[PDB]
C-alpha cells in the first residue's frame, strides 16, 4: 500500500482524493497555489505546500515543483486527477523515473492513447470499431480531402489529435472552406496543445454519447464497470449526465464490456480509464480514451458500489484486482448536475466571494464541493465549484430527487448555472431519457428579430 | 523594512557546504546584490539575493527547515 | 473548526532519494528541466529557447545520418613542440583537457551523408581548452576540404573556438592561412561551404574560417566578435551597446546572413544545400 | 486607403462586404443574400470596367503606387515556393528596402532579389519605403555572384521609388556602389530576367536589371527620374506633374513601343489588388515561358550575346 | 541616356579584364548617372579640389 500520496491536483477532485485517502488510511500531502490557500481539502490535509503564485502556469502546471513537494514531505506516489496533469505523459515518465509511482497508465500507453489518430488506430487492431475516416492527418492536397470526405460520406469534421477540452476541432459542412478550416484548426492546435496533426473524421448528425468504464491493473485482468450518458451536451463539454444509458440492454452491455476489456488486456492498460463511443442504431464508435479519473465517475460508484478512486489506489500500491467481472452488478440509476460559478446565459465566469452556501443532503443525495461560507471564488482556474448526484431506483425517481434538491440547493454572491439545471430538469424529453447530444443545442435556438 | 522570499521549495541552508562559513551575519548590514542563504531543490543548491540595501535587523529561519513560495526569511530594514 | 487553521511545518528530516542524474539547471531562465528530456530536444531549454553547450560527436551526430559516420585524419594528436612555461605547464591543461573530453583535438571531423547527398562535417569541442585551432585542426580542415575536392560534396564546419591557442603561438595563427587557402581553392571550384557561428565564437577562428563562408549562420544569443568584450570594455573604458555582439545585432550590423534554431537546422541545411549544389530537394 | 477616382465602386463594397455579415448579423435576418451578392458584384463590375476604360498617366501613376499592391514578397509567396532568405552585406548593414534570397521554381532553384516596401505605415518607415541604401545593393552584388558560382538562374524584380538620397547612402559610395553593381551584373554567366511590378525607376533600380530580358506590368512606371521631380524641374511646379507625365511617356504601352522592353504582362481587371492571386498566376506563367527559352544558350554565347544587346541600347 | 551608362559598364568591363588601365577624374561637378556609371568606377578616382560629387543634387 501506498505509505502517503500526493494530490497533484486541487478543488473538488482535490477533497474528494484526499477523503479517500483518509478512509483507507493514507495520509495526505497537500500542494496548492498562493491563491487557493483556504481551500477546503488544503485545511484539511497534514502537510500543506506552496508551489507558486496566482497563474496556473507557475503554480499548478510547475512539474519541478511538484517533484520537489514529493521529495521533501517524502511521498512514495502522486495522485494527479483530471485536469492539469492528468494526461501529460512526460510528467508519468520523469514522475517514474524521479523515483515515486504515478497513479495511473504508464506513460507510453498515454503517448499511444492520448493522441487520438493513434489511439484509433490501435482500436481498430484491436477490433474495437471505430468512426470510418481519414486514419491520418492530410496534407494540403484538397482533391484527396474532399475525395477521402465522399468516401466516408460528408459533413465531416476535422479534430486536433492532441485535441481535447472541447476545442481545437472544425465542422466542415462542404469544399468551399475545407482548406481554410484545415488550417486554422491546425493553427488552434499549434496554439493550445503544441501539435499541428490535424485529422478528418467521418461527422454524425444524431449521435449518443455513450462511455463506457473500465479497471484493469495491467497484469491480465481487466473488468467492465457499467455504461455512462452525458447526452445533455453544451459547447461539447458535459452537463447533465447518467448511468447506466436508456435502451442499453444487458447483452449489448455485456457485448461491450467484453470488447473493451480485451482492448485493456491487447494494450496491457492500467489504471483507471474510459471508452469513449458514438450509438446510433446499434453501433458503437469509438473516439477517444480518457486515461484518467473521469470527473464523472460518481454515477457509476452509486450504481455499483465500487470506489473509484480506492481501486486506483489499490493497483497502483500493485494489489491485484479483488472485483471479478461476476463480482460487479448493476443496481439502479444516476443522475449528476455540475454547478459552476459562470453567467447562466453569457457563459462568463463570475467569480467572487459566496455569501450563503447549503448543501441538499437527503437520502441518495452526494454532494461534491468544496464552497463553503466565505470562500471566495479565485478568478484564476475552471469555473467548476462543485458536483451533485441523487442516485434513484429508476430516471424518474433520479430525476425527483435532483428537482428537490435543486430547489433544497442554494448558492448566493455569485452567478450560477442552477437555472440551466432546473430548465433542463423540467424538459419532458430529458425526462423521457433518450435525447440526442445536440437536443441542448436544439433547445438553445438561436438568435431573434 | 523589507523581508527576502525564497521564490521556490525545497531544504532550506546556511553554508554552501557541510562544514563551511554563512553567506551572511545577522547585525552587520548587507546591500542590494548579496547572497544569504541556500535553498535546495532536486539536490541543486541554488542561492538567494536580496534587493535592497540595510542593516539586518533579524534571521527568521533555521537551518535545515523547509520553506516555500512568500515564506520570510531575511528581514532587511 | 478547519475552516481557521493555521499551517504548520513540513517534517524537518526524511529520507528521500531522486536519482542524482536526471535534473539540471538554466540559469539563463532558472526553469530546472528533465535531462533527458533537454538531450533529447537537441540541448534547448524547451522554456525560454536558449542554447546551451553541446559536445561537438553528439552534434555530428545529430546533424550526420546514423549508419554513414567516417572520421577522417584522426591519428593527429596534440604533439607539442614550444615547451611552454606558463603559471601551469602547457602539458599539464594539454593532458587534463584530453582526458576529460575524451578527443585528440578541439576539431572532430566526420564524412557523413545528409538526406542521401554526401557532405562532410566537422565541428568545435569547446571543452578543449576554449576549442583552440591547433595544427591538428587546420590540417584535419585541410583534409577534409581535399575530401571533399576529390570526392565532390560541399563542406561544413560549426564554430567553437575562444580563440588561437596561445601555446602554440604563430603555429596555429598560420593555420587561419592554411584554412583560407583551402577556402580559396575549394571555393573557384565552385563547391560550398557553410559556417555556423556557435555560442562563442571569438578570437582567430572568427576571423579565418567561421565568418569567411558562403554563408553565416547564427545561433541565437551567440556571443559573436573578435575581441572580448572584457577587452573592449578596458580599451574604451566605457558601456557597449545594449545586447552587444549577438546574434540578434550582428544580423542587424549585416554581418550574420541568417539566425537559425538548432531543431530546425538539419532541415534548413539539407535544404540550403540541394539548392546550391543545383540537386532535388530533399523528401519529409 | 482609395485613390481619387474610385468613388463609385468604392461606395457599393461598403454594402457588398457587410451582407456576408447580414446573413447572420441579429435578429434572425438571414435574407436572400445570394442574389442580391451576385446583383451587387455585377453592378460594381460594370462600374469597374466603365472606371478603368478610361486611363490616364497620372491614373497610371497611382495605380503603381496604390496603397494596396503585390509587393515582392506577395509575388514570392504567390508565384514560387521554398524561399529562403538570405540577409547580410558583409559589410555595414542589412538594409531592409532590398529582399533577396535563394529559391526553388519547378524543380529548379532561383536567385530572386527585389525591393520591398510595406503594407502598413510601421512596415512603410521600418523599410525606408522601398529606398534602397548602398549597402543593400552591395548585397544584390553579393547574392548576384554567388548565384553565378553555382550555374544558377538569376530572377529579379524592381519595385522601388528610388536610390535613397540620405546623408548616410551620399556617405557610403552610393555612386560608387551602383557603378560597382552595373559593372559586375556584365560578366554574369547565367541569365537574368526583370520585372517592373509596381513602381520602379530612377536609374539607381537599373542595379539590378540589367540583363537579358525585361519585362513590364501593365499598369507600371518605368522613368529616369520621378514624375513629381521633372515638373518640379523643368516646368518649374509640382502641379503640373500630370503633364510631365504625359510628356514623357512612363504609361506601359509608351514604354513598350519604344522597343526597351519584351512585353507588357497584363492584370487582372480591377488592377492587380483586387485580385491578387490572378495577377501572381500571370507572373508566374510569364517568367516561367521567358525562362523556358533562354535556358538553351550557353555561357561564353550567353554572355557574347548580352554584350550585343548591350551595344544595342540607345537610338544611335 | 540610362542604357548608355550600363554600356559603358560594358566597355570597362570588358577591357578590366585585358589589363588595360582607367583613370577618371572627377571634375566640378559631378554628379547624375555619369557620377554612378564610370565617373566613379575606373582604377583610380581622381577629384580636383572643391568639387561636388554625389549621385543626388
Ligand atoms: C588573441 C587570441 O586570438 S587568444 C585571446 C583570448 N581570446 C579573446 O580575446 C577572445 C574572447 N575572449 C575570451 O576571454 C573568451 O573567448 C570569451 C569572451 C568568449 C568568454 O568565453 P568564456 O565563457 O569566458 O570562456 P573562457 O575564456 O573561460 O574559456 C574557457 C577556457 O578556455 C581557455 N582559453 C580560451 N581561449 C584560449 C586561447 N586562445 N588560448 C588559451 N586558452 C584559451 C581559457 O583559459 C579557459 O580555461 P580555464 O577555464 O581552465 O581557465
Ligand atoms: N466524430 C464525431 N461526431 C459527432 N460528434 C463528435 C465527434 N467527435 C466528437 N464529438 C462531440 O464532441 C464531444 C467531445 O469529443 P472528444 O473527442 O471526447 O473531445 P474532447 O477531447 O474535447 O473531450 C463528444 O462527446 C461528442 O459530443
Ligand atoms: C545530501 O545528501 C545532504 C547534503 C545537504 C547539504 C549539507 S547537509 C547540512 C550541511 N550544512 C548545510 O548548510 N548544508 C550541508
Ligand atoms: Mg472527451
Ligand atoms: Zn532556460
Amino acid at each position: 500500500m501506498l505509505d502517503k500520496i500526493v494530490i497533484a491536483n486541487r478543488g473538488e477532485i482535490a477533497l474528494r482524493i484526499l477523503r479517500a485517502c483518509k478512509e483507507l488510511g493514507i495520509k495526505t500531502v497537500a500542494v496548492h497555489s498562493s491563491a487557493d490557500r483556504d481551500l477546503k481539502h488544503v485545511l484539511l490535509a497534514d502537510e500543506t505546500v506552496c508551489i507558486g503564485p496566482a497563474p496556473s502556469v507557475k503554480s499548478y502546471l510547475n512539474i519541478p515543483a511538484i517533484i520537489s513537494a514529493a521529495e521533501i514531505t517524502g511521498a512514495v506516489a502522486i495522485h494527479p486527477g483530471y485536469g492539469f496533469l492528468s494526461e501529460n505523459a512526460n510528467f508519468a515518465e520523469q514522475v517514474e523515473r524521479s523515483g515515486f509511482i504515478f497513479i495511473g497508465p504508464k506513460a507510453e500507453t498515454i503517448r499511444l492513447m492520448g493522441d487520438k489518430v493513434s489511439a484509433i488506430a490501435a482500436m481498430k487492431k484491436a477490433g474495437v470499431p471505430c468512426v470510418p475516416g481519414s486514419d491520418g492527418p492530410l496534407g494540403d492536397d484538397m482533391d484527396k480531402n474532399r475525395a477521402i470526405a465522399k468516401r466516408i460520406g460528408y459533413p465531416v469534421i476535422i479534430k486536433a489529435s492532441g485535441g481535447g477540452g472541447g476545442r481545437g476541432m472544425r465542422v466542415v459542412r462542404g469544399d468551399a472552406e475545407l482548406a481554410q478550416s484545415i488550417s486554422m484548426t491546425r493553427a488552434e492546435a499549434k496554439a493550445a496543445f503544441s501539435n499541428d496533426m490535424v485529422y478528418m473524421e467521418k461527422y454524425l448528425e444524431n449521435p449518443r454519447h455513450v462511455e463506457i468504464q473500465v479497471l484493469a491493473d495491467g497484469q491480465g485482468n481487466a473488468i467492465y464497470l457499467a455504461e455512462r450518458d452525458c447526452s445533455m451536451q453544451r459547447r461539447h463539454q458535459k452537463v447533465v449526465e447518467e448511468a447506466p444509458a436508456p435502451g442499453i440492454t444487458p447483452e449489448l452491455r455485456r457485448y461491450i464490456g467484453e470488447r473493451c476489456a480485451k482492448a485493456c488486456v491487447d494494450i496491457g492498460y492500467r489504471g483507471a480509464g474510459t471508452f469513449e463511443f458514438l450509438f446510433e442504431n446499434g453501433e458503437f464508435y469509438f473516439i477517444e480514451m480518457n486515461t484518467r479519473i473521469q470527473v464523472e465517475h460518481p454515477v457509476t460508484e452509486m450504481i455499483t458500489g465500487v470506489d473509484l478512486i480506492k481501486e486506483q489506489l489499490r493497483i497502483a500500491a500493485g494489489q491485484p484486482l479483488s472485483i471479478k467481472q461476476e463480482e460487479v452488478h448493476v443496481r439502479g440509476h444516476a443522475v449528476e448536475c455540475r454547478i459552476n460559478a459562470e453567467d447562466p446565459n453569457t457563459f462568463l465566469p463570475s467569480p467572487g466571494k459566496i455569501t450563503r452556501f447549503h448543501a441538499p443532503g437527503g437520502f441518495g443525495v452526494r454532494w461534491e464541493s468544496h464552497i463553503y461560507a466565505g470562500y471566495t471564488v479565485p478568478p484564476y482556474y475552471d469555473s467548476m465549484i462543485g458536483k451533485l448526484i441523487c442516485y434513484g431506483e429508476n430516471r424518474d425517481v433520479a430525476i425527483a430527487r435532483m428537482k428537490n434538491a435543486l430547489q433544497e440547493l442554494i448558492i448566493d454572491g455569485i452567478k450560477t448555472n442552477v437555472d440551466l439545471q432546473i430548465r433542463i430538469m423540467n424538459d419532458e424529453n430529458f425526462q423521457h431519457g433518450g435525447t440526442n447530444i445536440h437536443y441542448l443545442e436544439k433547445k438553445l435556438g438561436l438568435q431573434e428579430k | 523594512g523589507h523581508i527576502v522570499r525564497s521564490p521556490m521549495v525545497g531544504t532550506f541552508y546556511r553554508t554552501p557546504s557541510p562544514d563551511a562559513k554563512a553567506f551572511i551575519e545577522v547585525g552587520q548590514k548587507v546591500n542590494v546584490g548579496d547572497t544569504l542563504c541556500i535553498v535546495e531543490a532536486m539536490k541543486m543548491m541554488n542561492q538567494i539575493e536580496a534587493d535592497k540595501s540595510g542593516t539586518v535587523k533579524a534571521i527568521l529561519v533555521e537551518s535545515g527547515q523547509p520553506v516555500e513560495f512568500d515564506e520570510p526569511l531575511v528581514v532587511i530594514e | 473548526s478547519w475552516i481557521e487553521r493555521i499551517k504548520s511545518n513540513i517534517t524537518p528530516t526524511r529520507k528521500a532519494s531522486i536519482p542524482e542524474g536526471v535534473w539540471t539547471k538554466c540559469d539563463s531562465c532558472g526553469q530546472v528541466l528533465y535531462r533527458a528530456e533537454l538531450e533529447r530536444n537537441l540541448e534547448v531549454c524547451p522554456k525560454c529557447d536558449h542554447h546551451m553547450r553541446m559536445t561537438a560527436r553528439n552534434r555530428l551526430h545529430s546533424l550526420l545520418d546514423e549508419g554513414s559516420l567516417v572520421e577522417l585524419g584522426s591519428e593527429l594528436e596534440p604533439k607539442d613542440v614550444l615547451k611552454f612555461r606558463d603559471s601551469k605547464k602547457y602539458k599539464d591543461r594539454l593532458a587534463s583537457a584530453q582526458k576529460e573530453t575524451g578527443e585528440k583535438d578541439a576539431l572532430v571531423v566526420m564524412k557523413g551523408t545528409l538526406y542521401g547527398m554526401p557532405v562532410v562535417a566537422a565541428a568545435f569541442e569547446f571543452a578543449f581548452m576554449g576549442g583552440s585551432m591547433g595544427s591538428v585542426v587546420g590540417a584535419r580542415f585541410v583534409r577534409a576540404v581535399e575530401q571533399a575536392l576529390e570526392d565532390n560534396c560541399p563542406l561544413i564546419c560549426f564554430s567553437a573556438s575562444g580563440g588561437a591557442r596561445m601555446q602554440e603561438a604563430l603555429m596555429s595563427l598560420m593555420q587561419m592561412a592554411k584554412t583560407s587557402a583551402a577556402l580559396a581553392k575549394m571555393q573557384e571550384r565552385g563547391l560550398p561551404y557553410i559556417s555556423v557561428l556557435t555560442d562563442p565564437t571569438m578570437g582567430g577562428v572568427s576571423a579565418s574560417f567561421a565568418m569567411l563562408g558562403d554563408l553565416n549562420i547564427a545561433e541565437p544569443k551567440a556571443l559573436i566578435g573578435f575581441a572580448g568584450p572584457r577587452v573592449i570594455e578596458q580599451t574604451v573604458r566605457e558601456k557597449l551597446p545594449p545586447g552587444f555582439q549577438r546574434s540578434e545585432f550582428l544580423i542587424e550590423k549585416g554581418a550574420i546572413d541568417m539566425i537559425v534554431r538548432r531543431p530546425e537546422m538539419r532541415l534548413k541545411l539539407a535544404s540550403i544545400l540541394a539548392k546550391l549544389m543545383n540537386l532535388p530537394a530533399p523528401n519529409p | 486607403n482609395f485613390l481619387d477616382f474610385e468613388q463609385p465602386i468604392a461606395e457599393l463594397e461598403a454594402k457588398i462586404d457587410s451582407l456576408t455579415a447580414v446573413s447572420r448579423q441579429d435578429e434572425k435576418l438571414d435574407i436572400n443574400i445570394d442574389e442580391e451578392v451576385h446583383r451587387l458584384r455585377e453592378k460594381s463590375v460594370e462600374l469597374t470596367r466603365k472606371i478603368f476604360a478610361d486611363l490616364g498617366a497620372w491614373q497610371i501613376a497611382q495605380l503603381a503606387r496604390h496603397p494596396q499592391r503585390p509587393y515582392t514578397l506577395d509575388y514570392v509567396r504567390l508565384a514560387f515556393d521554398e524561399f529562403d532568405e538570405l540577409a547580410g552585406d558583409r559589410a555595414y548593414a542589412d538594409d531592409k528596402a532590398i529582399v533577396g534570397g535563394i529559391a526553388r521554381l519547378d524543380g529548379r532553384p532561383v536567385m530572386i532579389i527585389g525591393h520591398q516596401k510595406g503594407r502598413e505605415t510601421k512596415e512603410k518607415i521600418r523599410r525606408n519605403f522601398g529606398m534602397p541604401a548602398p549597402e543593400g545593393y552591395r548585397k544584390a552584388l553579393r547574392l548576384m555572384q554567388m548565384a553565378e558560382r553555382f550555374k544558377m538562374p538569376i530572377i529579379t524584380f524592381i519595385d522601388t521609388p528610388g536610390a535613397y538620397p540620405g546623408v548616410g547612402a551620399e556617405e557610403r559610395g552610393q555612386s560608387e556602389a551602383i557603378a560597382r553593381n552595373l559593372r559586375e551584373m556584365s560578366r554574369l554567366g547565367v541569365p537574368v530576367v526583370c520585372t517592373v511590378i509596381g513602381e520602379g525607376g530612377s536609374g539607381g533600380a537599373l542595379a539590378i536589371g540589367v540583363g537579358d530580358k525585361v519585362n513590364m506590368l501593365q499598369y507600371s512606371t518605368y522613368s529616369v527620374i520621378s514624375p513629381e521631380g521633372c515638373a518640379s524641374i523643368l516646368w518649374k511646379s509640382a502641379d503640373k506633374a500630370p503633364l510631365a507625365a504625359e510628356a514623357m511617356g512612363i504609361i506601359a504601352p509608351r514604354l513598350k513601343e519604344l522597343k526597351l522592353i519584351d512585353s507588357i504582362i497584363p492584370e487582372p481587371l480591377g488592377g492587380a489588388h483586387r485580385n491578387p492571386e490572378a495577377m501572381a498566376a500571370s507572373l508566374k506563367a510569364q517568367l516561367l515561358a521567358d525562362l523556358a527559352d533562354l535556358d538553351v544558350l550557353s555561357t561564353e554565347d550567353l554572355k557574347n550575346r548580352r554584350y550585343q544587346r548591350l551595344m544595342s541600347y540607345g537610338y544611335a
